[PDB]
């Protein structure tokens, strides 16, 4: 299961 | 005079930008999160630390590699999302490269914050430092994902 990055 | 101070501010960020040019900083390991940059110099409040580079693509290319990347544990997570003129991009540095600032781990009380640098409206993001860094600190910054899929896969996002 993938986290991302958000601004 | 504030108009002057923003040309200089300007003019050292894109030389910085443009160079590529990421001194300062080396790769360390790091007990429980795999490799990270640990600061070689000071760093003083406001400073360019580091781009986020990668590749600038926007939403529907994101939505493309994301579904590759997922069947794939070994890829692991680099790609980086931010709203600009009422578009989603996305800074994906999953390509393993020499550069640096997709190697800087997450902490939500860290030492870098990432903006939104516009050059001639191609949005590039940077991080700055937050406070002044002392050279040995590993750089840090929050990587934002605060979603309840994100932070039970991955608990240290809570931190
Ligand atoms: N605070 C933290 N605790 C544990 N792992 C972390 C972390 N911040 C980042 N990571 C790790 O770093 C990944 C993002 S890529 C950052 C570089 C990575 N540490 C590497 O060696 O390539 C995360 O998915 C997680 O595996």
């Amino acid at each position: 299961k993938r986290h991302r990055k958000v601004l | 005079s504030k108009a002057e101070l923003q040309s200089e501010e300007r003019k050292r960020i894109d030389e910085l930008i443009e160079s590529g040019k990421e001194e300062g900083m080396k790769i360390d390991l790091i007990d429980g999160k795999g490799r990270g940059v640990i600061a070689t110099k000071q760093f003083s409040r406001g400073d360019f630390v580091v781009e986020y580079h990668g590749d600038l693509i926007e939403i529907t290319d994101a939505k493309k590699r994301e579904a590759l990347y997922a069947q794939d544990p070994s890829t692991g997570c680099y790609m980086y999302y931010f709203q600009y003129l009422s578009k989603t991009y996305c800074v994906d540095a999953t390509r393993e490269t020499n550069r640096l600032g997709r190697l800087i781990n997450h902490s939500k009380c860290g030492n870098c914050q990432t903006k939104l640098h516009d050059i001639d409206g191609v949005p590039h993001l940077i991080l700055i430092a937050s406070r002044d860094i002392a050279a040995g600190e590993e750089l840090l910054f929050d990587y934002g994902d605060r979603s309840k899929a994100s932070i039970e896969a991955h608990p240290w996002l809570k931190h």
